[PDB]
């Protein structure tokens, strides 16, 4: 068949067991969309009330206690499976909700005397996420790319496709989670390689060995631990904290409910803090109230203690990965890249284990929590419409602009501006009676004239005399095609134009984009301060010039010895120790009235 | 000779 | 080959004309969505800061509640001054909270709404309409209609009889 | 006749490709400008929040510093417990402030800086350099490196 003419917006939905994420192609990069509550990840929970409701997400989690037999969670472990299955038989006992058998002998669910397939719960979740995407987009999201685990068979992939179709989504393709992570990490455009995708942090641990031969991804092997996730690490930390609190004081927080939630949140923040900091503190004033008085929790937690608390859990990820490499028929030297997915992989202990296990320092340049959805968005942008056209659209490496009377760097075109762009700005003459106007073109990121570079320079000669500020000169940059900059100065009202075709439009393509903007951020507040200083100097100089010109116009019966505040202004000018001269700019007195 | 800026 | 090549090139020309039309549509849609996002970021954007300070506000309220208030006396003047400072701090944090749209949710007897309330228990209570909130364990907050923290409530259940 | 079709098609194709590239670059620049506008709105909201947040921390710290340290003893259990809870609360407040870019300004002995400090009074002090913060009357604050509230300092003069 010919081109399908999608001509629309393709969302990438990461349909997870616990939490789902949706992202879209925002030009050259994927953007993870936040839901109606401002959270980027939506729980895959659906619930039905007595009369009729379809609470999806956190609204269903909050109501779960009041409606435990009609709140369906972790249904992605029931999709594509028959009723008479081992794993389904283990799962039916624990789940509070009802799991029934359909006519086709499939494990369905029951809610107030109604039958829903495990694909229909996912369809409701996908409807919620499609609404989330549409709210940001403003139009309908008709196409979608939905990710599935690499161990799904064709039946479960078809169930996911049907779930996407029920939600009103034209599912372009059903992608893997390892493949989506590889696309997010940018291994799609790479030579033939074997990569390992380390997925720790969700409700499951997954390790998949992939091959990128010919430019396409093949799943060589898959493995993991089903009963290991990111909740176990937090549970271990919380247990350690409450045990320490009971040891130090004598009160068990397990009986308390509010205190347990406070300690759980504090443990989550402490675990997130022990990935960049060696030590952390857990402060919880007024944790519990006793007959002897309130008790305040104060714990010092170091990274060594944390990595000793969860050492067994991390060690439980070494046998599955070795077995996955055995199934793929590869060794440590045969792995060309390691990919980190999941929020629990940010600790240096997990990354050290991965490096010691695969022989390669893991790739951690992408947010592991939102990598599958971002890769699905990338794949959707590639599959449909034209996104690669914006991918080949070259952008400016560094910002461009011209000079300014006070040495300021007036920025016409900023740093990350696509090349075929024309921008124009109008500027006035410097002083009264000025006829020669000179343009100084320079490139950089600092707010100063000569502190960045100097591309070229020309002159606009020929200007009718006029009072300062009245002549209008339209300086326009004409960056066209791909590359060279056609700077042109236009004297609005009259002729005598000027032009230049300055070369080296990012010709020195190097890490200057990474380094010149690196030290332009540290030296920013000081640069802003000096720029404000020179702006105030220019304003005060203009005001004093206006006052002097007005004073030299009226002289008779003018006892303006009190109007000598310009002396104080000049004294303030010769002082590099003040914030700005705007506050002392109140020197525009015109009591003479022309 | 230096260009100004419109306020 | 000349005529077929010309026809194919004209087809490509029409395709890229349609691409240009699509680009104009996309930039119009982007203008609309950007004007939406700016207002959204003006309303919210202190969401993370507010969610971080909620626990400080709760701790200040708990501190006010914890002092027995029988020891607030001129006999103990330093505990009195500290208590007045704590009370002033609590009223100040609640005054800056409601200034920026952060409103407290305390549904003492409202109907259970699973969009601002997180049910903690389903204990049946006599004399109360089923489905209402029996008690609020922790007050919830919301800014500009966005439920930051749900009110941890306890919903009542129908009598078993 | 038929050759004119080639010239017309080539000219139209080049003009249309130029227009299409320029229109595809317009949307990207508009997107980047919109991102800048949204970031500016977020920054303004957070700054306006912090400006009125500062008073809460000021009141709490003044309250917990008023109490002398010699009366926090075991024969006043209610004063000791309240003092410990309140100092832990202000530590929590300052940690939350630091996490979100808001940093304190306590330039004890640091050199004077007009962009961060405000000279409440000028008085010579022995053992301290001129133009140096001998005493800080009120603590200042910084938001992302820019002074949200200048510190009220005391500048050593020449005697």
């Amino acid at each position: 068949m010919a081109s399908e003419a999608i001509k629309g917006a393709v969302v990438g939905i990461d349909l997870g067991t616990t939490n789902s994420c949706v992202a879209v192609m925002e030009g050259k990069q994927a953007k993870v969309l936040e839901n109606a509550e401002g959270a980027r990840t939506t729980p895959s929970v659906v619930a039905f009330t007595a009369d009729g409701e379809r609470l999806v997400g956190m609204p269903a989690k909050r109501q779960a206690v009041t409606n435990p037999n009609n709140t369906f969670y972790a249904t992605k472990r029931l999709i594509g499976w028959r009723y008479d299955d081992p794993e389904v038989q283990k799962d039916i006992k624990n789940v509070p909700f009802k799991i029934v058998r359909a006519s086709n002998g499939d494990a369905w669910v029951e809610a107030h005397g109604k039958l829903y397939s495990p694909s229909q719960i996912g369809a409701f979740v996908l409807m919620k996420m499609k609404e989330t995407a549409e709210n940001y987009l403003g139009h309908t999201a008709k196409n979608a790319v939905i990710t599935v685990p690499a161990y799904f068979n064709d039946s479960q992939r078809q169930a996911t496709k049907d779930a996407g179709q029920i939600s009103g989504l034209n599912v372009l393709r059903v992608i893997n989670e390892p493949t989506a992570a590889a696309l997010a990490y940018g291994l799609d455009k790479s030579e033939d390689k074997v990569i390992a995708v380390y997925d720790l942090g969700g409700g499951t641990f997954d390790i998949s060995i992939l091959e990128i031969q010919k430019g396409v991804f093949e799943v060589k092997s898959t493995n993991g631990d089903t009963f290991l996730g990111g909740e176990d690490f937090d549970q271990a930390l919380l247990r350690h904290i409450v045990k320490e609190f009971k040891r130090e004081t004598g009160v068990d927080l397990t009986k308390d409910n509010m205190a347990l939630q406070r300690v759980r949140e504090a443990a989550e923040k402490a675990k997130c803090e022990l990935s960049s900091s060696v030590q952390t503190d857990i402060n919880l004033p007024y944790l519990t109230m006793d007959s002897s008085g309130p008790k305040h929790l104060n714990m010092k937690l170091t990274r060594a203690q944390f990595e000793g608390i969860v050492t067994d859990l991390i060690r439980r990820t070494i046998a599955p990965c070795q077995k996955a490499m055995q199934d793929a028929e590869v060794s440590k030297s045969d792995i060309g890249e390691v990919i980190l997915v999941g929020g629990m992989t940010r600790m240096p202990k997990v990354q050290q284990t991965v490096q010691d296990l695969f022989g390669r320092a893991p790739s951690k340049a992408v947010n592991p929590d939102e990598a599958v959805a971002i890769g699905a968005a990338i794949q959707g942008g590639v599959l449909a419409g034209d996104v690669t056209d914006v991918l080949l659209l070259d952008v400016t490496p560094l910002s461009l602009g011209i000079e300014t009377l006070g040495g300021v760097f007036t920025k016409l075109i900023n740093r990350n501006t696509t090349i075929p762009t024309k921008k124009s700005q109008v500027f006035s003459t410097a002083a009264d009676g000025q006829t020669q106007v000179e343009i100084k073109v320079c490139q950089g990121e600092r707010e100063m004239a000569g502190d960045n570079k100097l591309l070229g320079q020309f002159t606009l000669i020929g200007i009718p005399p006029a009072p300062r500020g009245v002549p209008q000169i339209e300086v326009t940059f004409d960056i066209d095609a791909n590359g060279i900059v056609h700077v042109s100065a236009k004297d609005k009202g009259t002729g005598r134009e000027q032009q230049i075709v300055i070369q080296s439009s990012g010709g020195l393509s190097k890490d200057d984009i990474e380094n010149m903007v690196k030290n332009a951020e540290k030296y920013a507040e000081e640069d802003r301060r000096k720029k404000e200083r020179v702006e105030a100097v220019n304003m005060a100089e203009g005001i004093i010039h206006d006052t002097e010109t007005k004073m030299e116009e009226f002289k008779d019966q003018l006892p303006a010895d009190e109007c000598n505040k310009l002396k104080e202004e000049i004294s303030k000018m010769r002082e590099l120790l003040a914030r700005k001269d705007s506050e002392t700019g109140e020197n525009i007195r015109q009591a003479a009235s022309s | 000779v230096l260009l100004l800026d419109v306020t | 080959t000349l005529l077929e090549e010309k026809v194919k090139l004209e087809e490509q020309l029409k395709e890229t004309v349609e691409k240009y039309k699509r680009a104009l549509a996309d930039t119009e849609n982007l203008r609309q969505r950007s004007q939406k996002l700016v207002e959204e970021a003006k309303l919210y954007g202190i969401q993370a800061f507010c969610k971080d300070l909620l626990e400080v506000a709760d701790v200040l309220e708990k501190a006010t509640q914890c002092v027995p208030k029988e020891e607030i006396k001129d006999d103990n003047p330093h505990l009195k001054n500290l208590y007045e400072g704590l009370v002033m701090t609590e009223v100040q944090i609640q005054k800056v909270f409601t200034k920026h749209g952060l409103l407290k949710l305390n549904p003492v007897g409202a109907k259970f709404d699973p969009y601002e309330h997180e049910a903690l228990f389903h204990t049946p209570v006599e004399g109360k309409e089923p489905g209402t909130v029996a008690l609020v364990s922790k007050v919830g907050y919301k800014l500009h209609g966005r439920t930051l923290r749900p009110a941890l409530v306890g919903v009542v259940k129908e009598a078993s009889a």
